[PDB]
């Protein structure tokens, strides 16, 4: 029974930038290998995440729903439209060398 | 492109001039042919007759509602006044440099700034812009989004305010769009066409809003007088020092506007 | 390997719709909440005139 | 590669019962309905939703037998009340033993002036009564609630009885009844799934509702307002029973750049806190049942239309936002009638409505029907708070309903809205200002796609996401298609197959070959078909080398859906099926065991040859059986007959010839674009057998 | 409700016996998957659940997926802490 809490602003995304680039220092080669080389997936990517964070609001759905719409993804779904007309004998343009 | 030269080689009348003085100043002149006097003695340093336009504003506050300098030098004789000293920086600020601005719609849309080279700049008659910023669930903080009378007042009733909030929040205005405009504008670089000569006080224009900064360029020049006359003068007799400080435009392109060119 | 993180959040994304889904019918058909009271009786002065 | 794709369709069908749960928990009652008398239509129930103590309904034959329906407040002892019954006023003896629910109770004259008798009682909290007439027998509820159950009655001339009605109602039909009695005994679903919303009266008659895009940005002003009902109790008058929000509705007009805009909306509450203030239990003590306030956990949907281009051209809607700005809601005071005593007052509450997306809806009206735009608000409580003057209830926060509108005619919510809606043009003119033969022509796309591309295609790995991420849709359809077409999939033929061989190897956990497997379970011709039609499931299972028929079955289904103009998102998953159960009828699949190879056809083709010299030896079934058990086996995209051809015709060399039978793309790739007739040819004739 | 779990304990152990390893390794081969899995069930009684879904609540929670996060969590430690140098047994 209160007044709305109003959340806490967050940060500053070019301050945060710059903090997740500078903590590029504490990185050590060979472990960094292992890391790459175990196979990170849905569960073990998030899972030693926030702690504890008790709402924990499908931090794997937001991370989905905000990665199908970035670059990367646009970049797939135009390569796969790329194939499908091609194989569909599409009609090649003029200068389409 | 790339512009290769050479650091051994040996390398061995077209352009308008704009002069923006105070009312008062002609005022205390008193000669309806100041102005062609001018015109001849630039005339004997080397400027063809009509090649120099005089035009003149009323106040600081006045030319500062959206500056028009159409020359290709221009030269702003402006006066000190020491209650003005933000008004002469914000002035300073916005013809002495470059600003590639986009319309804000304040009663729809909120608005954030995206970097320490965004601002607001408001002009109009009267500009009394009040703020209020939000959180990530579009609340306010110390505001009541929809009560604009908690809001925070940032300017009251100017002419021209380059406002400068927390980046990175969003933000409701309430700025009075019946006698202001307000844009988003982001600061490119140095406006080389256009010097300020401060005919007064003490140097006090500050063109960055960064706390850390107050960089006195070239082009921001300050006389002490006590006659227009010896003023006018000098600016006559060093022209061109004024023009070896200034330069041609390197603007590429913008909204198309009204110019005095040969 | 590690970019299977990648692979695995572009594939599955389609589940985003069903969590937009779910919010929305959630949204629309959230129950009513019942303010239990406590154990204390709300006993006030009679109605006096 | 590309096959990929019917594996995780396969895969990943189990989240078709999260999807389906959540759509079961969708499943829309018409009504509310103005208190009217009608013939009530047969194989429908009548919900009845009471509000103020009287006559709930009145409904008989005329003939023999005269019922209605009588609601009394709990809390009250043997006391004569009178009741305007059938049009005659009489006085009977009841009392309510309950203290906290309501007394719903049947009555009955058998003869138009003979004695009424009571019977069905009925003690409900969510205040619900039915009826039918149907089966030659009068339906009506009886059970104290949740155990509600249906009593019948025998009155004659069942079809041609109406009723006199005086509340809101709902229609629920026959086959609904377990809707229908969940609803009586635990309360109505949230108004914002009722079809009238508001009452509207009975006039039900209405209708409910190449491509290019066209957009229709507007900015709007959405006024709405709130409505209360406030339901005193009986006895003295020093107790109450509900104060809550209801639908309400409001028409208005104003000026949207230059157009006279006249609009109407519709402002229904969801989700709100059911408060109390029990008083106690004596007669002349304040009491209060169920006042709910609306705080963060609440929602606030407006549905808004207006008579402008953009609202008729919304039936189809390809993108949809709007950014409203933020609204305060403040509550007004209410002075309760207390008979004696101070007036105790709900004075305060403040909340405010940001928005919170929006979606498409049908508002209605006394005569049409509208395509409205449903604005979902999200709630803030703020600091005026609502108090209970002469009680203990102090400090509380949110908005009562008590008088939500606080003297105000309106709130306004002025913003801007975004839609991109599709319209039906043929012609590069002519932009509307308003809004067997698929399977033949895919069948017919085949013979335009091209070979190496296609190959290509096949190679690259078609994911949920590849698959479905180039086909735009509208709003609605765009959302669930993945879910559409998993729904269909875990139920195809090829989906049954995988679940019977999962099955079979199970069993046989706890014999055509050496060793009796589930996999190899004219003689050597029907042997080896059976064998092969059971393979099929090995290129499903991931046990095979190089291509796959079902990789190149899932390139052209790709290709042609891409292609095709005539495909719509219902299409898709019943496509998709099709596809990947019978794309490719004849499937051959080689096993390579050190210099030998055993080729076997669906069709019962089968051959057994030398690597280096394709020379054919006397088919071993046995064999055959024992090696295609565990060892991987190769879909023979180049088929022995045409690697027979090729290699007579043109100069194999050693590393094509391997390449060839472990059906490697590149090898693949390499003659068509060498453009080999023979390989071009046999690639033609497994394309052209995708059909439908 | 741990009583019908112990219960079927007793009667897991007892099927031990009828297997057959051959096709045991047949089956070991077939990659079961969420769908396989659970589709073959013996009669999916009325109103079968999401059943994966049900599986993986637990699943997700068992000393294995705990195992699981110990060792993603120390992999990323050990690519984190240049500092520490030689500070892991
Ligand atoms: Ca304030
Ligand atoms: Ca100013
Ligand atoms: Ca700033």
């Amino acid at each position: 029974n209160s007044v709305t809490v109003r959340q806490d602003l967050e940060r500053q995304l070019g301050e945060l930038r710059e903090e997740f680039n500078a903590l590029s220092q504490e990185i050590a080669m060979s472990q960094l290998i292992d890391l790459a080389l175990l196979p990170l997936d849905m569960f073990s990517m998030f899972s030693g995440i926030k702690s504890t964070i008790d709402a924990a609001k499908s931090m794997a759905t937001n991370v989905m729903k905000k990665f199908k719409k970035s670059g990367l993804a646009n970049s797939v779904s135009t390569l796969t439209d790329s194939l499908s007309d091609a194989a569909s004998s599409i009609s090649r343009g003029s200068s389409i060398r | 492109l790339p512009i290769t030269g050479s650091m051994d080689i040996a390398y061995a009348l077209t352009s308008t001039l704009c002069l923006y003085y105070p009312t008062e100043a002609a005022t205390e002149i008193n000669d309806n042919s100041w102005k062609d006097t001018l015109s001849q003695l630039f005339l004997t340093k080397g400027w063809p007759t009509g090649s120099v336009y005089f035009k003149e504003y009323t106040n600081i506050a006045s030319f500062s509602v959206d500056p028009q300098l159409y020359c290709d030098y221009n030269v702003v004789l402006m006066k000190y006044d020491a209650t003005l000293q933000l008004d002469m920086s914000e002035l300073a600020d916005l013809i002495l440099n470059e600003w590639l601005c986009n319309p804000m719609d304040i009663t729809l849309y909120y608005y954030q700034q995206t970097d320490e080279a965004n601002k607001w700049i408001s002009m109009g008659s009267s500009c009394t812009i009040k703020v209020c910023p939000l959180n990530t669930q579009t609340l306010g903080i110390g505001c009541l989004t929809t009560d604009a009378t908690t809001f925070e007042e940032v300017a009251t009733a100017e002419k021209l305010v380059i406002t400068d909030v927390v980046d990175g929040v969003n933000h409701k205005l309430d700025v009075t769009t019946a006698t202001c405009t307000i844009r988003n504008c982001k600061k490119l670089g140095p406006r080389e066409n256009v010097a300020v000569i401060q005919v007064g006080g003490s140097d006090i224009l500050d063109i960055t809003a960064d706390p850390t900064t107050a960089p006195q360029t070239e082009r921001m020049m300050r006389i002490n007088w006590k006659k227009w006359w010896q003023v006018f003068y000098t600016v006559v007799d060093y022209v061109d020092q004024i023009i070896q400080v200034m330069s041609k435009r390197s603007r590429s392109l913008n909204s198309a506007a009204f110019y005095y060119r040969v | 390997m590690a970019s299977l993180i990648y692979r695995q959040l572009l594939t599955n994304s389609y589940t985003v719709d069903l969590s937009d889904e779910i919010q929305e019918i959630g949204s629309t058909k959230s129950q009513n909440v019942t303010i239990n009271p406590g154990p204390f009786a709300q006993t006030g002065y009679a109605p006096v005139n | 590669m590309a096959s990929l794709i019917y594996r995780q369709l396969l895969t990943n069908s189990y989240t078709v019962d999260l999807s389906d749960e959540i759509q079961e928990i969708g499943s829309l009652l018409d009504g509310p309905y103005q208190p009217t008398t009608f013939n009530p239509p047969v194989d429908y129930w009548m919900l009845l939703a009471p509000t103020t103590p009287g006559v709930i309904v009145e409904g008989t034959n005329n003939t023999d037998r005269w019922l209605a329906t009588i609601l009394i407040e709990p809390n009250v002892q043997s006391e004569n009340r009178t009741y305007t019954i059938f049009g005659i006023q009489e006085q009977l003896t009841v009392s309510n033993t309950s203290q906290d629910q309501w007394k719903f109770i049947d009555v009955v004259k058998t003869t138009a002036n003979g004695s009424i008798g009571q019977y069905g009682p009925l003690l409900s909290s969510p205040k619900l009564y039915a009826v039918m007439k149907h089966n030659e027998k009068l339906y009506t509820y009886e059970g104290q609630t949740p155990n509600a159950t249906t009593a019948h009655y025998s009155t004659t001339n069942y079809d041609s009885v109406n009723m006199t009605a005086f509340c809101d109602f709902y229609i629920i039909p026959r086959s609904e009844e377990s809707k229908c009695t969940e609803y009586i005994n635990n309360g109505l679903p949230p108004i914002q799934n009722t079809r009238n919303v508001v009452p509207l009266s009975l006039t039900a008659r209405d209708v409910i509702h190449l491509w290019k895009e066209m957009q229709y940005n507007r900015d709007i002003t959405i006024r709405f307002k709130f409505a209360n009902t406030i339901i005193k109790s009986g006895g003295l008058g020093y107790k109450w029973s509900e104060i809550s929000f209801k639908p309400a509705n409001y028409q208005y007009t104003y000026t949207r750049d230059g157009e006279e805009v006249t609009a109407h909306t519709t402002c229904s509450v969801n989700g709100m806190n059911d408060f109390s203030f029990n008083g106690g239990y004596l007669p002349t003590d304040f009491v209060v049942s169920k006042f709910e306030v609306i705080k963060e956990n609440s929602y606030v949907y407006i549905d808004y239309w207006d008579d402008s281009q953009a609202f008729r051209n919304v039936v189809y809607v390809r993108s949809l936002a709007a950014n409203l700005n933020s609204v305060m809601c403040t509550g007004g005071s209410y002075n309760f009638s207390l008979p004696v005593g101070q007036w105790p007052v709900l004075t305060g509450g403040a909340v405010s409505l940001h928005s919170a997306g929006v979606t498409l809806s049908t508002q209605f009206t006394d005569f049409v029907s509208l395509n409205s735009l449903r604005f979902r608000f999200r709630l803030a409580v703020e600091e005026p708070h609502f108090k209970l003057t002469r009680t203990r209830l102090d400090r509380l926060y949110g908005l009562p309903a008590a008088d939500p509108n606080n003297g105000k005619e309106y709130y306004e919510i002025a913003g801007r809205f975004s839609l991109i809606s599709l319209v039906p043009s043929n012609d590069d003119y002519q932009t509307p200002i308003a809004n067997g033969e698929l399977r033949e022509e895919f069948n017919a796309l085949s013979q335009e796609i091209a070979m190496s591309q296609l190959i290509d295609l096949a190679l690259l790995p078609l994911d949920m996401f590849s698959m479905f991420s180039g086909i735009k849709s509208t709003i609605d359809a765009a959302k669930s298609m993945a879910t559409n077409v998993m729904k269909k999939f875990k139920k195809s033929g090829l989906a049954n197959s995988v679940s019977t061989l999962t099955d079979s190897l199970s069993d046989a956990a706890s014999s055509i070959g050496s060793s009796a497997s589930a996999w190899t379970d004219s003689s050597v011709s029907t042997q080896t078909s059976t064998i092969s039609r059971r393979l099929r499931l090995k290129e499903m299972a991931t046990q095979t080398e190089g291509m796959n028929f079902d990789d190149i079955s899932a390139a052209v289904l790709k290709t042609k859906i891409d292609k095709s103009t005539q495909i719509s998102p219902n299409t898709i998953p019943d496509i998709v099926t099709e596809a990947s159960e019978k794309f490719i009828p004849n499937r051959a699949y080689r096993v390579i065991n050190n210099d030998d190879v055993f080729e076997a056809g669906i069709d019962g083709k089968f051959f057994a040859y030398k690597v280096d010299t394709f020379e054919e030896i006397p088919f071993d079934v046995q064999k055959f059986a024992d090696l295609v058990t565990d060892s991987p086996v190769i879909s023979a995209i180049i088929d022995f007959k045409t690697l027979k051809n090729l290699n007579d015709n043109y100069g194999i060399s050693r590393q094509q010839a391997f390449n060839l039978l472990r059906s490697d793309p590149r090898v693949l790739r390499e003659f068509i674009n060498q453009d080999n007739p023979i390989i071009r040819n046999r690639i033609e004739q497994l394309i052209m057998q995708c059909r439908l």
